[PDB]
């Protein structure tokens, strides 16, 4: 059996992931295994459960146990079938603290008065590092030329915009997300959500 | 927190000790750090008692390593280490036994009955939870 190919560790939404190709023989309902090292202090290759003789070409790779993200660590994944089990292919090294990729925050909008805040949200795996999650909010009218860019703020905090009582147009918010650990890291602006601003 | 520079000076080191420890025997025999081991665990103010003892085997053991090969990349790492370690002391104010006890002693038995090897790797593959993960927890209560 021809080993998968291309066989890559990766991050997305603060998550990590192995993908890869099939081998250069290409049989069919063939089955793929996927393992990854634990701790480098207590290292050993353990199987993912889940991806055990899956035919998907990714598996997630996050919050397995023994999994110790504040060191590298990397997958390995191997071809099987009935008639025949292909060699391990091993990823790099991936390093989840300084190559982890941040989501955009989802939005929550509340209105007072004339105070609408701007809070960002996230749903974040359970065992993930506790990173520093900043946000940035765009603020503008559909349609306009420029937008407006509030002040980077925590996670934790809202932000606050203050509305125009007669300006009663469509408006639109979106928001990316700033990852700084050595290097900073910037999220895509989520989907912008809009609405009809009114005051009183 | 931890600057953008602190940190990427911290990885460098991290890194380059990694790359010696490949050229040694490092097996330890018994975990340097207990493989629970998390101020989560602890009472508030047990926490910046165990943070100060990881810290201080920590600085011990990568000053041991610092020979001429490393002391260039170590040095600001050290300084870093230093200044939090004096911060962490100047706030902490001073019959059965958990598992504060149990840790500070294996904590304090790894230096007598492990070689430097076991040492520096343990330390170095600490040191980012140590930075981003312990040092957080204590400074949420802080005192
Ligand atoms: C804006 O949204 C953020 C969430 O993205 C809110 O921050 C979160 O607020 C909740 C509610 O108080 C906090 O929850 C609790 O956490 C504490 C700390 O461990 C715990 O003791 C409680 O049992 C509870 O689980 C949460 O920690 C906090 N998350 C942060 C700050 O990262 C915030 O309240 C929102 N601001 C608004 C609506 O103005
Ligand atoms: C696939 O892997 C081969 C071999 O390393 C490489 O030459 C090629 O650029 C890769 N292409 C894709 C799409 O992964
Ligand atoms: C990102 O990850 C979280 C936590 O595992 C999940 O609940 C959420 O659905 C994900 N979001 C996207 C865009 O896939």
């Amino acid at each position: 059996l021809a080993p998968p190919q291309n066989v890559t560790l990766l991050s997305q939404n603060f998550s990590v992931y192995l993908t890869w190709l099939p081998g250069l023989g290409n049989p069919q309902d063939v089955t793929y295994f996927v393992a990854y090292q634990s701790s480098p202090t207590r290292r050993r290759w353990r199987e993912v459960e889940e991806c055990a003789g899956t035919k998907e070409l990714l598996c997630s790779m996050m919050c397995l146990k023994k999994q110790d993200l504040y060191n590298k660590f990397k997958g390995r994944v191997r071809t099987v079938s009935p008639s025949s089990k292909s060699p391990w292919v091993e990823s790099e090294y991936l390093d989840y603290l300084f190559e982890v990729e941040p989501a955009p925050p989802v939005l929550v909008l509340t209105q007072t008065e004339e105070i609408l805040s701007a809070n960002a949200t996230y749903q974040l795996p359970p065992c993930m590092p506790p990173l520093d999650l900043k946000y940035e909010v765009a603020f503008w009218k559909e349609g306009a030329g420029n937008k407006t860019l509030f002040p980077v703020t925590p996670h934790g905090q809202p932000v606050q915009i203050t509305l125009q009582p007669a300006a009663s147009e469509h408006h639109c918010l979106s928001a990316r997300t700033i990852y700084t650990f050595s290097v900073p890291k910037y999220s895509k602006f989520s989907k912008p959500t809009c609405f009809l601003l009114e005051v009183p | 927190s931890l600057s953008p520079q602190e940190l990427a000076s911290f990885k460098k080191a991290r890194d380059a000790l990694e790359e010696s420890l490949k050229l040694k025997n490092w097996s330890c025999s018994s975990p340097v750090f207990p493989g629970n081991w998390d101020l989560r665990l602890l009472q508030v103010r047990e926490r910046p008692v165990a943070l100060e003892a990881e810290l201080a085997l920590t600085l011990k053991v990568l000053e041991a390593a610092a020979g001429p090969a490393l002391e260039d990349v170590l040095d600001q790492p050290l300084h870093t280490l230093h200044h939090i370690l004096s911060q962490l002391q100047a706030c902490i104010q001073p019959r059965p036994r958990g598992r504060l006890h149990h840790w500070l002693h294996r904590l304090q038995e790894a230096p007598k009955k492990e070689s430097a090897g076991c040492l520096e790797a343990s330390v170095t593959f600490n040191l980012f939870r140590l930075l981003t993960r312990d040092l957080k927890y204590v400074a949420d209560g802080n005192l």
